[PDB]
């Protein structure tokens, strides 16, 4: 140490220098989380973590193409009726036919008169009405090509009903209303009001001395806002000419935030799409469920002419809104949307529940911000991004969410405070200087039945009403505040601020919370009282008296051959010359097929495909396939078992039990998702290995090695090593020496990480293939040979060798390919052997992309027919079904196995990343893209293919010999 | 997308198929991603099971069709599966590196029942309804051993 | 705050709300859990809160006048909570 | 290029992937010199491919879809087949010649 | 220094330890300082003072 | 290519830390991202390169030199070049042999 010292001292090197730096880094550490401390002490952990951010403009998705969702509810509408599924013309289906005339145009009109002049009524009564009403629909269509689309709702007005079962069992139901079955009804009925409201056009019906159950309010002198009857009637005329003719919004851009599913918002937004509007929808729950539910929701509603976009958004945060403001009005240059909004509709907002006044803390200030403070900066936002730009001639309404009861019911934390502050915009609105970008228009909101908001309290509605006052459903009060939006509405919003009640007379009411508190208490009473006393009365029978069968679900898989019909009906298909005209040796006919895949089999790949889930055989199929379930015959802790166990802990598992157990992690272990080192040979694509040529600076120290290994480094490296025998033992002193070359391993981060992979668990050894095989044969030629297999199973052929009781052994064919083969063997030679790992001697043999079909033949088939394997890159298995025709047709083979694969290794991956071909998934992270949305082919956003792996095969054959042998024919090439 | 939607359109065109009756897309891959060889061989079985049940699947993450394929008025893009009453023939396309191009037909396999007499026919129906007995005896046998 | 419109709302406007309304809040609440864990139920403190009589009229004072209305639901929130019996209310409208 | 230059992060052209396809061959034939819009069967048929080829382009003739086709085959020689094949013992050993 | 790396070597001695621990606290200091300047961005210096 | 001298690499396990050596930022962050905690990479100063420095325990590759016995095989005529043919030089530099 003090040798060290002294030489230290020399060279002037502080030992110490770096324990300073870190004490002094450790204090300021100290210091910055003392002031984190206190502001986390200030504002309290829920408000310090929801103001985080969430908008990023390229997670913004855009939905605006009407033009074919059109074709496609025509389609499924016509099919429905075909089959019976609507039998008669509901409100549903004069929905459907209204959103279509919302979106028809002159291509639209060829497209449904082409379908009905093609469709034969003569098959039955469906398809005469589905002529009948496809004519009416077509009629009303031309009608409407040049007229904007109109927002008009037909649903039957529901009112609520709860009731109380003989055990005490309380149900809510939205029973239709008896006397009002249209809008037009409900909106006479709103005009009439009623007796406890009471102190040509629908207005003309609103009596003498009585407030309708809608109105609107005028400010007197004094500053109070009382009921107008002239500007009511302005409103219940306009709501009278919604309801018939409807109301469009073309032209009208809208941003509305709280739309989520089961909110007043997402009633107002599928009204706001189908006048044609362009809304930007925000969101604090951006995933792939909420975008689908958009999707969904812009197919079904959005008429022409009209756009929806979605983003993040958190309201709590006042970046969030600037960005979101900013992005609105930006230049589409400039990466926004180009937009001047017309209209705000700020409903975010969040629950308090049971905080009352001393329980008032940090969620309580961050929902007062959400729902006052940050609408008040984005009401700020939009009037300096219109007056940047001085646009004084377009104001945008505001759409105020208010609330007729401040403080009347008490623990909602500061909710009452934030709804009864807003009202000073009204006033605002005339004393600053504002006004020519923003109006302002307050809507009072009913109890309105099913939100977050008022869920918990549907059970009292019913008696509610029957004290004479309205609630209303949410289609309902969505539908009051659409009729705020109207030209004429919107002009008298342009003149002074508007105040419309729309709290259908509960104001009347008096007392609320004690009245509610009571018929509340007097159901939970019923309830509970005859629950217990029905219990008692069980419990006194079973005890004077003293002391069905259920049958589950068990899985049986099927093989789904063709139907065939009764010779009468497929007479019928085609024309009656086609008998004896074709030489059914010529024609080539599909009996059998199969797969390999990133969702199981074809059988379980199907039911993806189709339905969107599985099935209970496809969940039990699928758990077969992944390891997860094994078949199990004897006995089972002493008592015997026959049935499926789980494959890790051996206890029973019934069929039906299948689905709850294991399918989430059948379903997180399939399809598209990120990549699994496991199934690659530990590749992992966030640490990519590379090797770097370095050359030694000096002098390494000596290791040993034998003496070949010795020898082998002296011939490399030549005078840059020394290498000396060690006389005790035998080995030799390996010493490199300066100037010699070295390669250091480093690693690489890659940025795709996601491929369609063959679900985990999946293992040849459970379709029956010895390990033997396993361990000679590369994994591409696995797939191949279970998919044959398995394809022979589809064609009903178990033993292939009973293809040579019908034909000769110079007749069968395998025209199968594949674009690069056995990739890891190729990656053994390239790379495995240029590191001296072992490798198999015949590894070369394994890489060709025709062992595959040779190991098919000398392991199954035994034939001696023609061996035509194609390579065609991504066309190779429709080239292999080319060749096969051909090789048939040629009179060379009578039956042939044609298709193809290829599999997923990490050197192609990479060099299809390299050109560019895949999809870069960080990218599609930036953009809010989950793994099971990145492959979406013919959309505007794609921008790249998905890798994945596996193999299909399939089994044709000449249709003559296909009839002789009886096998299932399930198509013709 | 855009090359092959333009070809399956002038293929339409050229051949006199009536304006109104576009033809269904179909893309398997949106759910199985891209095998590079495999890809044919996969939706030929998706052909024969479309045309067998008649189910037309639909493209789940076809979230905005792409503007510029409105033009091509002979194809059809569906984002949800629909239920025909039936399918009469398929078309199969692919496109392969190195202008690999190919193009497959299936046809409903009843049209070709109506080339055959009745005896022959039912004799086929007997024949592949024991073979189907069969081959499901010999799968489940072989799937749980 | 003054010279503070609608678009001019920012963090000062932000604090003097705390300060004015979310915050005396607060110290009603505090008031009531001291009082209420002593079972202090005969003892009411009466709050004599500073409210306005002009709510937006005049503009530009930032967020003083929703500071100002929203101190009034407490008229409501004495009936409809469980505070009553610590605290009362007195609501002053100041004039000029 | 793929499998071992890029490994020691040598320079490597970007689109080396291309150039290493069978059918790649055929296609730059086309894409230079010939500009049909014909058949393109690509065979791999280890050491019997040009025989392969002949069977295929005879019955592409024969079929109607071809009156002329090209046919023939084509291979390399690299360090690591030969190494290969020496494992699998297939070739002469030079030392013992 | 190759005498000095050598003793080093010899008593066991990490002569780059004090650095490593500085950069990874330098690390920290600039994490907690992006969340404060987070707060600080959403509300406002007025408020934070 | 030279089958006499065939080129391979083995992997050792340092037994005592190596000398330092210079690269750039990306490529020390690559070297640590492999190695973790048996690597040290500190910023120079002065010039914004790093210093790498492999520890105990760190995985190196060494190239060794192999003697194959496959020495002979019929080659295309030294000389030939598909420029003679009349093939340009982009042609030659995009394709494979
Ligand atoms: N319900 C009623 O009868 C009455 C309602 N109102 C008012 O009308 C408005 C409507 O809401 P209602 O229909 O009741 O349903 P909710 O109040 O439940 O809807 C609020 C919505 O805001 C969204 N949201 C929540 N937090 C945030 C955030 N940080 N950023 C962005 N968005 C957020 C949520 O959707 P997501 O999670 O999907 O983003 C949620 O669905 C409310 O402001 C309410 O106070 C007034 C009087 C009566």
């Amino acid at each position: 140490r003090q040798q060290l010292q002294v030489l230290a001292r020399y060279l002037k090197m502080d030992l110490d220098n770096g324990e300073r730096k870190f004490l002094k880094e450790k204090d300021t550490v100290a210091e910055l989380q003392a002031q984190l401390d206190y502001l986390n002490a200030e504002l309290g952990e829920f408000f310090v973590n929801g103001v985080a951010t969430s908008f990023s403009r390229k997670k913004a998705r855009t939905f605006d193409s009407s033009w074919n969702w059109a074709k496609q509810s025509l389609l499924s509408l016509y099919f429905e009726i075909i089959h019976g599924v609507l039998k008669n013309v509901d409100r549903e289906v004069v929905s459907e036919a209204i959103n279509i005339m919302n979106r028809s145009n002159d291509a639209l009109i060829k497209f449904m008169e082409y379908h009905i002049s093609n469709t034969d009524e003569t098959k039955g009564e469906n398809y005469q009405l589905v002529k009948t009403l496809g004519e009416q629909l077509i009629e009303n269509c031309k009608q409407v090509l040049d007229v904007d689309p109109v927002y008009k709702d037909v649903a039957k007005p529901t009112g609520p009903k709860t009731a109380i079962d003989k055990n005490g069992n309380i149900t809510y139901s939205e029973e239709p209303r008896e006397k009002v079955r249209k809008l037009s009804q409900y909106v006479q009925e709103m005009a009439l009001g009623g007796p406890i409201t009471k102190e040509k056009t629908v207005s003309s019906t609103i009596p003498r001395e009585t407030i309708p159950f809608l109105h609107l309010r005028k400010k007197t002198p004094a500053g109070d806002w009382k009921y107008d009857r002239q500007l009511s009637s302005l409103f219940l005329d306009g709501l009278e000419k919604a309801a018939f003719n409807g109301v469009t919004f073309k032209d009208k851009y809208v941003l509305i935030t709280g739309a989520g599913k089961g909110s007043i918002g997402a009633e107002v937004l599928q009204g706001l799409l189908q006048g044609g509007a362009k809304v930007v929808v925000t969101t604090s729950r951006f995933s792939k469920q909420v975008t689908d539910y958009y999707q969904s929701i812009y197919a079904k509603y959005g008429a022409k002419g009209s756009t929806l976009i979605v983003v993040p958004f958190n309201q709590g945060s006042k970046q969030d809104v600037e960005a979101l403001i900013e992005f609105i009005y930006d230049t589409e240059k400039n990466g926004g949307l180009g937009w001047d909004l017309d209209a705000i509709i700020p409903f975010a907002a969040i629950p308090e529940q049971g905080i009352e006044l001393e329980h008032i803390d940090s969620k309580s200030e961050f929902a007062h911000r959400i729902m006052l403070t940050n609408i008040l900066r984005m009401m700020g936002c939009v009037k300096k991004q219109k007056s940047a730009r001085g646009i004084e001639t377009r104001p945008a309404q505001v759409i105020l969410p208010m609330s007729p009861n401040h403080g009347t019911f008490g623990g909602d934390g500061m909710y009452s405070e934030s709804k009864l502050s807003l009202e000073t915009l009204f006033n605002r609105w005339h004393s600053e200087s504002w006004a020519n970008q923003l109006t302002v228009c307050g809507a009072i909101i009913g109890w309105t039945r099913g939100t977050g908001l008022m869920s918990a309290n549907n059970i009292i509605a019913e008696g509610i009403e029957k004290m004479g006052v309205r609630t209303f459903s949410q289609k309902e009060m969505a539908f009051n505040l659409l009729g705020l939006l109207t030209p004429e509405v919107v002009e008298l919003c342009q003149k002074s601020p508007v105040m419309a009640d729309l709290n259908g007379g509960l104001q009347f009411v008096p007392e609320l919370k004690e009245f509610t508190a009571k018929l509340r208490k007097e159901l939970v009473e019923t309830s509970e009282v005859r629950k217990a006393v029905s219990i008692e009365t069980a419990l006194e029978h079973k005890v004077v008296n003293g002391n069905q069968v259920e049958i589950q679900p068990r899985a049986n898989i099927q093989l789904d051959f063709p139907e065939l019909k009764p010779y009468k009906q497929v007479k019928q298909i085609a024309p009656a010359e086609l008998e004896g005209l074709l030489d059914l040796e010529r024609v080539i006919v599909v009996t059998g097929f199969a797969e390999v895949g990133p969702w199981g089999s074809a059988r379980t790949r199907w039911e993806m495909e189709a339905f969107g889930e599985f099935s209970l055989e496809g969940c039990v199929e699928m758990a077969w396939i992944m390891g997860f379930i094994s078949y199990h015959n004897g006995n089972l802790k002493g008592r015997p078992y026959t049935g499926w166990v789980d494959s890790k802990t051996k206890e029973p598992v019934d069929d039906k039990d299948v689905k709850a157990k294991y399918e989430t992690s059948i379903l997180e272990h399939s399809g598209i998702r990120l990549i699994e080192p496991e199934l690659f040979n530990g590749y992992n694509p966030e640490k990519k290995e590379m090797i770097q040529e370095v050359i030694v600076e000096e002098d390494l120290e000596p290791f040993e090695a034998s003496k070949e290994t010795a020898e082998q480094f002296k011939h490399q490296h030549g005078d840059k090593v020394d290498i000396f025998e060690i006389p005790e033992t035998g080995e030799y002193s390996v010493k490199l020496l300066k100037g010699a070359t070295l390669y250091i391993p480093k690693a690489l981060r890659f940025d795709r990480l996601v491929a369609g992979q063959i679900p985990t668990g999946w293992n040849a050894k459970t379709y029956g293939i010895s390990d033997d095989i396993i361990s000679q044969v590369d994994p591409i030629t696995l797939f191949v040979l279970v998919s044959v297999v398995e394809a022979f199973i589809a064609s009903g052929i178990t033993d292939p060798y009973e293809m040579y009781k019908y034909v000769h052994v110079s007749e069968v064919g395998n025209c199968s390919g594949s674009g690069m083969g056995g990739v890891s063997a190729l990656r053994g030679m390239f790379k495995d052997r240029f590191k001296d790992e072992p490798v198999q001697n015949d590894i070369l043999q394994e890489s060709f992309i025709n062992t595959m079909s040779a190991w098919v033949n000398m392991l199954l088939i035994s034939s001696s027919g023609p061996i035509k394997t194609p390579v065609g890159a991504c066309a190779t298995s429709v080239e292999s079904v080319d060749i096969g025709v051909e090789t048939i047709l040629s009179g060379k083979a009578r039956i042939c196995i044609v298709g193809g694969y290829d599999d997923f290794q990490e050197e192609g991956s990479f060099e299809f990343g390299n050109m560019k071909a895949t999809s870069n998934t960080l990218e599609e992270f930036e953009h809010g893209r989950t793994p099971a949305e990145m492959s979406r082919p013919a959309t505007t956003t794609r921008n790249g293919f998905m890798e994945a792996q596996g193999a299909g095969i399939q089994i044709i054959m000449q249709a003559d010999l296909a009839l002789k042998m009886g096998v299932p024919i399930y198509g013709i090439v | 997308d855009k090359n092959e939607s333009a070809t399956i359109n002038e293929m339409m065109k050229h051949l006199g198929r009536s304006e109104g009756n576009p033809v269904i897309g179909v893309f398997q891959k949106f759910l199985t991603g891209h095998p590079k060889g495999a890809a044919g061989a996969w939706m030929m079985n998706g052909a024969l099971q479309i045309l067998n049940s008649g189910i037309i699947p639909g493209n789940r993450n076809a979230d905005n069709v792409d503007k510029i394929l409105e033009q091509f008025e002979y194809v059809l893009y569906p984002s949800k599966t629909l239920k025909t009453d039936g399918v009469r023939a398929v078309s199969i396309t692919s496109f392969g590196f190195g202008q690999k191009g190919g193009q497959a037909i299936v046809v409903h396999p009843d049209y070709l029942y109506g080339a055959i007499t009745e005896d022959r026919y039912n004799e086929y129906v007997a024949k592949v309804s024991a073979r189907e007995k069969s081959a499901y005896k010999f799968f489940h046998n072989g799937m749980i051993y």
